[PDB]
């Protein structure tokens, strides 16, 4: 349910392109329920396995929407929560998931959140990933900028 | 900007500090690949400027120190800490030489972890990094340091910190003690597992740590530290004990040796006269086993009687059991590492409320160890194992490639991993030790790895999964021992043996049967759950179509006659043994199957279905049509096999003939059932 | 191909000669000023023998027109230097190198 | 049978280790548990807690921490063994001193909390048999003979606060799992000696047995009542079932032993054995049921 | 080994030991207000 509230308020680009439709008066609170809304849903995925585990099949769901201005933080912890419980997720996650999250440190700025990701990303429960590690290696150490 | 202003720019500093901490996490676990493309970025000279760096802040120094050993000294310290565990001791003169106690019932107590070791460990592996070779496959090494300077480096550096700790100087290097200590102790535990520390080098170890009791200034065992550095001296103190307990395994090795050489000679000449009655002649006509243990029966003055040996032999064995003891220090300032150890535990623990339970546990081990050695050799014993100087080599190749597949063990499953895996089996079944010295092979517990690296991996790599069978089958068909050891996994293997078989090679059904073959003990011991299991996979498997036919489009029939097949010929072994027929478990099965009426197939099934002739001919037609065949594997000929196992395992269930003759009801009853099962006229039909 | 650009003259009379064992000591830096490799940082000359494919082909070419003592700078094209795969993590695809490369020894 | 000289150097070494183990080391009686309990029990120069304090406090918590299955450590084995060794160890004047002795003994361990160790091992088994369990009990039973009434009082307020039912169904689960005879192992041996177990746990039965009747030790009506029902928690197990059950199977088993051996005039030595062994244990039983219903 | 020799201007041209632009060890020509010659190159602004 609180998925498809995220994925409905999503539609709307902006605070002004939702008060179009909405009203102004609608639309001082879309940023504040949205926020509110990641927060809880990572109130409720903190710590669970089995929750963790039911974002093995629309891992994208949360990728692409790292991009977006508002709950970036949110969205960011939530991803932080979900790797750190499931090796599922770490066997699923591909290149384009980890350019992804590179751009994410490009556009976002020297955040140690995200490199904290990206260690979580290498080894989970004592087992490293080979292939997670090297695609690291190539698409973060060779530009040097 | 100088680095010295991260002091004071905390963001930069966190962000770098996290920055060394993905480059460990790349780098982490084996990664030789990562490790020399981080080479290229975090150069030696760096590192050594940053060792030396007083004014460095504290995280960035335990960040170097850190990215330094998970470059350079992970792999070859975990390599060698896995094979420290064991004790192959070969027969070499500078083994004869080691003694318990040293030439200047009890002695001087020698320094911990100085003397002559001959115990087998493979050598460490490193190649030159370089970044102008042409680009090529073998594993990468790790790249090769000085470790000389290094350790010299390290042992100046400790000493200057010890001197400083005593100074007690207002601005620790690092901002704080832990910061000055932790990082250093790390290193030099790294390097004394890693065994580059020569004698001298232990010795100014050990006069720092403590220059009183090790005499043949203050130490660090007297200086108030936090919990950090007393769990580093924990661990230092845990290598000098693992050192002690090798030496006394090698001094009963050479005493052994020495003393059995004696008994042979003795015994020759016994022989020798006694050539020119049955309690004189009792002793030779007995297993060796039992011959030494007559011979060695006189530890207790109320049964030397029986004993032949000469009394001086008796003495000179009494002799080293008394100084084993005082070498154990049962008895018959501190001066020895077990007082030591004993004392600083004792005070560390009434003077404060550890909190760290880490280190409440290691100091806690530490002191059982300590006041319980003889039970700590006795668990240690069996896992030492004697070797003539001629396998040395071969030796040293197979703990090489068992180092290999043990370090397999905590990486995620790949296709160059496969091939590492594939071709260190076959170079292990290619040495001649692995059948010359089954007894070795099994303390060394092989397929106890290989069985939990195929639970792992459990299908997606069939070569892997058959290679892994394959070598258990070996396993198994060199002795009755090995056998034995994996019939207590039966179990074990049928439960991870469900659909999924792979039409490829080996399974471990199959190793699974080649288990039990020709083992009446173990036939007597299959217990019946295991065979209503594999009843209720073939009833399981004799409802519905293969999937895998399906997917390559084979018309479909109800059931599954190649898996019902493999579980037929299991049972057949399950069953028949050197040439004659188990009744007890011919019985439960012949119950099960009766019980399970649908194990049968279309045919036999009642109710509507033509015998087996008709089957046949059925078949017959199926395998003269193309079109009913195909869409590699024949309908007809796998309806057919299927037939005939299921008619070849009821016929090797039928009973003896001298329980017919006995009348034994059951005989009879199941004589009947399957004679009511099989007609015999279906029988002449086919065969006609 | 190859160019090299003296810095320090050398005897100008020993060139490497087929079967030969060069000692060099170099420096190797990508063409944004960005330093890669120095056998200078680990303080120990880098020994090959000349015509055995056993570096770069762009290294062994200016190697080879190197004198006895002489400083030189080598630039290689990508097309000599790792080609379009790079080197993975360290070199990124289509780099044209720089090395600072002296001839220290032969034999 | 080839002589031993005849034999490779190696392999005789080898030979001459394991007799020289089998023979001479195990043999050795070598007492130190009093020493290093009483070494680990003395403070030097609000009471922070002395070592072996802070020991039971490590084992309670690593007891109290919440994971599905507690992993094995012979650490814990190995000082629970050492713990228990360390507690037990005619004129009138000396059986008291005798008997006072064993108290102190008992007052070093109970004091520090073992009992309440002992009921966080058992519930946190969650009805596993094994080593741990094994040892747990064994411990109990060191710090509970003679009926220690300080100890039953600490047990049965620690139960009553907690009112947790894990240790109850551990109980119940153990004995649904205790073993008896089994007439068909029993063939399946005897040929396979023929060619040339039956009940492998009695000594875990017998010291859960042991350890049930010493909770009731001493006419304890509220320990007793507190077995039959428990007014606090959220479900009550009667124990007294659960004794009758296990003692008709036993029953039966010995009915059916004794009919198979009835025909033939003579009783082979293994036959004999587990007669003892199963009779051992019904008596146990008795002796378990009897201090369940005195006091009355 | 370091070694410029040119002119510098009064205004301008204060190189601080340490750290600088690019990578450390400003000298004549590191920036617009020197004009050295090292043997090879003509140095300013950082340019060789």
């Amino acid at each position: 349910l609180v998925l498809n509230c995220i994925d409905r308020l999503n539609v709307y680009t902006t605070a002004a392109h939702f008060a179009e439709y909405a009203g102004e008066e609608a639309a001082e609170s879309w940023k504040e329920i949205v926020n509110l809304l990641y927060e809880l849903l990572a109130s409720l995925i903190r710590g669970n396995r089995a929750n963790c585990a039911l974002f093995s099949t629309n891992l994208d769901w949360v990728v692409s929407k790292l991009d977006r201005l508002e709950a970036s933080s949110g969205i960011l912890e939530v991803l932080y929560c979900v790797l750190i419980e499931s090796p599922e997720v770490l066997n699923i996650i591909q290149e384009n998931h980890i350019k992804s999250i590179i751009s994410l440190l490009d556009k976002h700025g020297r955040n140690h959140k995200v490199l904290d990701v990206l260690c979580s990303l290498c080894v989970c429960n004592g087992v490293a990933v080979r292939s997670n590690q090297d695609l690291i290696t190539e698409n973060l150490l060779p530009g040097r900028e | 900007m100088d680095i010295l202003e991260l002091s004071e720019r905390l963001d930069l500093q966190r962000f770098h500090s996290h920055t060394l901490r993905l480059y460990r996490a790349v780098c982490a676990l084996g990664n030789n690949r990562v490790a020399h493309a981080l080479c290229s970025h975090v150069d030696q000279a760096q590192l050594l400027h940053a060792l030396e760096d007083a004014h460095l802040p504290g995280p960035l120094r335990a960040g170097y120190y850190d990215l330094l050993i998970s470059i350079h000294l992970e792999s070859a310290c975990r390599s060698r800490r896995s094979m420290l565990s064991e004790y192959i001791v070969p027969l070499t003169p500078e083994t004869r030489a080691i003694t318990l106690f040293p030439p200047g019932n009890a002695r001087r107590h020698g320094l911990p972890g100085v003397g002559v070791t001959t115990s087998l460990r493979p050598p460490h592996h490193f190649s030159p990094p370089c970044f102008v070779a042409a680009l090529p496959a073998p594993a990468r090494l790790s790249p090769a340091i000085p470790l000389e300077a290094l350790r010299d480096k390290a042992l100046r550096m400790l000493g200057e910190a010890v001197r400083d700790g005593g100074q007690h100087a207002r601005d620790p290097v690092g901002g704080s003690v832990e910061f000055q200590f932790v990082p250093v102790l790390k290193l030099v535990s790294t390097l004394l597992v890693m065994g580059i520390f020569g004698d001298e080098d232990v010795k100014q170890i050990l006069k720092m740590i403590e220059p009183e009791v090790f005499t043949e200034e203050e130490g660090l065992l007297q200086m108030k530290l936090p919990e950090s550095v007393k769990l580093q001296m924990c661990n230092l103190l845990e290598y000098f004990c693992d050192q002690e307990l090798q030496h006394r395994v090698e001094s009963l090795a050479a005493f052994a040796e020495r003393y059995v050489d004696k008994l042979q000679a003795n015994q020759r000449s016994r022989y020798a006269l006694l050539m020119r009655t049955a309690r004189r002649t009792r002793e030779f006509r007995s297993p060796p086993q039992e011959q030494i243990n007559m011979l060695l029966h006189f530890k207790d003055e109320a049964d030397e009687e029986d004993c032949p040996l000469p009394e001086d032999i008796r003495q000179d064995l009494q002799d080293f059991h008394q100084d084993l003891l005082a070498h154990c220090g049962i008895q018959l300032k501190p001066q020895s590492l077990q007082e030591l150890v004993s004392h600083m535990v004792v005070r560390w623990a009434q003077e404060d409320y550890v909190q760290s339970p880490e280190l409440v546990r290691a100091m806690f081990s530490l002191l059982h160890r300590q006041y319980d050695g003889l039970g700590e050799l006795l668990r240690a014993l069996p896992r030492a194992y004697t070797i003539s100087p001629s396998s040395v080599e071969d030796t040293m190749s197979l703990l090489e490639c068992l180092g290999q597949i043990r370090s397999l063990l905590i990486v995620q499953m790949g296709p160059q991993e496969e091939n590492l895996m594939i071709q260190s089996i076959g170079n292990i079944m290619n040495n001649k030790v692995f059948y010359q010295h089954p007894n070795l092979m099994r303390a060394l517990g092989m397929h106890e790895t290989v069985m939990e690296v195929m639970v792992n991996v459990l299908i997606r790599f069939p070569k892997m999964v058959t290679s892994c069978c394959r070598f258990l089958c070996y396993f198994c068909r060199i002795s009755r021992q090995n056998q034995r050891s994996m019939f207590d996994h039966l179990s074990y293997l049928l439960e991870n043996s469900g659909i999924g078989l792979g039409m490829q090679g080996s399974t471990p059904l199959d190793v699974a049967a080649a288990s039990v073959i020709d083992n009446n003990e173990l036939a007597l011991a299959l217990q019946e759950q295991d065979l209503e299991k594999v009843v209720s996979y073939l009833a399981g498997c004799g409802l519905q179509s293969c999937p895998m036919l399906l997917a390559k489009g084979y018309p479909d029939i109800g059931w599954n006659p190649c898996g019902g097949e493999r579980y037929l010929d299991f049972l057949r072994f399950a069953v028949f043994v050197n040439g004659e027929s188990v009744e007890e478990n011919a019985n439960v099965v012949v119950r099960l199957l009766i019980r399970k009426p649908e194990c049968f197939g279309p045919a036999l099934r009642g109710e509507g279905g033509s015998g087996l002739l008709a089957a046949i001919e059925e078949a017959i037609r199926i395998s003269e049509d193309p079109a009913r065949d195909g869409p590699r594997v024949h309908l007809g000929h796998a309806i057919m096999s299927f037939y005939a196992a299921l008619i070849d395992l009821l016929g090797r269930c039928a009973p003896e003939m001298h329980l017919i003759q006995a009348g034994k009801g059951e005989a009879l009853r199941i004589r009947a059932i399957l004679r009511s099962l099989v007609p015999l006229d279906d029988l002449v039909g086919i065969i006609s | 191909g190859v160019e090299i650009e003296t810095i320090s003259p050398g005897d100008g009379r020993t060139f490497p000669k087929k079967g030969q064992t060069c000692v060099v000591h170099y420096t190797g830096m990508l063409q944004n000023g960005k330093k890669f490799d120095s056998s200078r940082d680990r303080n120990k000359p880098f020994k090959f023998r000349i015509g055995k494919q056993e570096v770069i082909k762009g290294f062994e070419e200016g190697a080879a027109q190197m004198s006895l003592g002489q400083r030189a700078k080598l630039t290689c094209t990508p097309d000599v230097a790792y080609g379009a795969t790079g080197h993975p993590g360290v070199i990124p695809p289509n780099a044209t190198l720089i090395f600072d490369v002296e001839l220290l020894n032969l034999e | 049978m080839t002589p031993l000289y005849n034999l490779p150097t190696h392999r005789a070494c080898n030979m001459f280790l394991e007799s020289y183990k089998a023979a001479w080391i195990l043999t050795e009686d070598h007492s130190f548990e009093d020493r290093m309990i009483d070494d680990l029990s003395k403070a030097g120069e609000e009471k922070k807690p002395d070592p072996l304090h802070q020991l039971v406090l490590h084992f309670s918590r690593t007891a109290l921490t919440e994971k599905s299955k507690l992993d094995e450590d012979y650490l814990y084995m190995a000082y629970a063994d050492i713990m228990a060794k360390s507690c037990h160890l005619v004129s009138f004047e000396e059986k008291e001193m005798e008997k006072q002795r064993l108290l102190y003994q008992q007052s070093r361990l109970h004091t520090r909390g073992a009992a309440e160790m002992v009921l966080q091992m058992i519930s946190a088994c969650k009805g596993e048999t094994g080593a741990m369990v094994s040892s747990t009990l064994k411990l109990g039973i060191s710090i509970l003979n003679g009926g220690n009434a300080e100890v039953q009082q600490k047990m049965l307020d620690y139960l009553k606060d907690k009112k947790e039912v894990g240790f109850f169904q551990s109980i119940q689960a153990l004995m649904q799992t205790c073993s008896v005879l089994d007439l068909n192992a029993f063939e399946r041996q005897n040929k396979a000696e023929g060619l040339g177990k039956v009940m492998a746990d009695d000594e875990f039965t017998q010291d859960l047995f042991r350890f049930l009747q010493l909770l009731c030790e001493g006419h304890n009506n509220d320990f007793q009542n507190y077995l039959r029902t428990q007014t606090g928690n959220t479900t009550t197990i009667n124990i007294i079932i659960c004794t009758v059950d296990y003692l008709l199977r036993l029953q039966e088993s010995i009915s059916d032993f004794y009919w198979y051996y009835s025909g033939k005039d003579v009783i082979e030595e293994q036959g004999k054995r587990n007669f003892s062994k199963a009779m051992s244990v019904a008596k146990q039983v008795f002796n378990s049921l009897t201090e369940y219903i005195q006091g009355p | 080994t370091h070694l410029r020799v040119g002119w510098a201007l009064t205004e301008g041209y204060s190189p601080y030991p340490g750290g600088g632009e690019g990578w450390g060890g400003n000298g004549v020509g590191d920036d617009l207000y020197s004009y050295g010659f090292d043997g090879l190159h003509l140095w300013t602004g950082h340019v060789a």
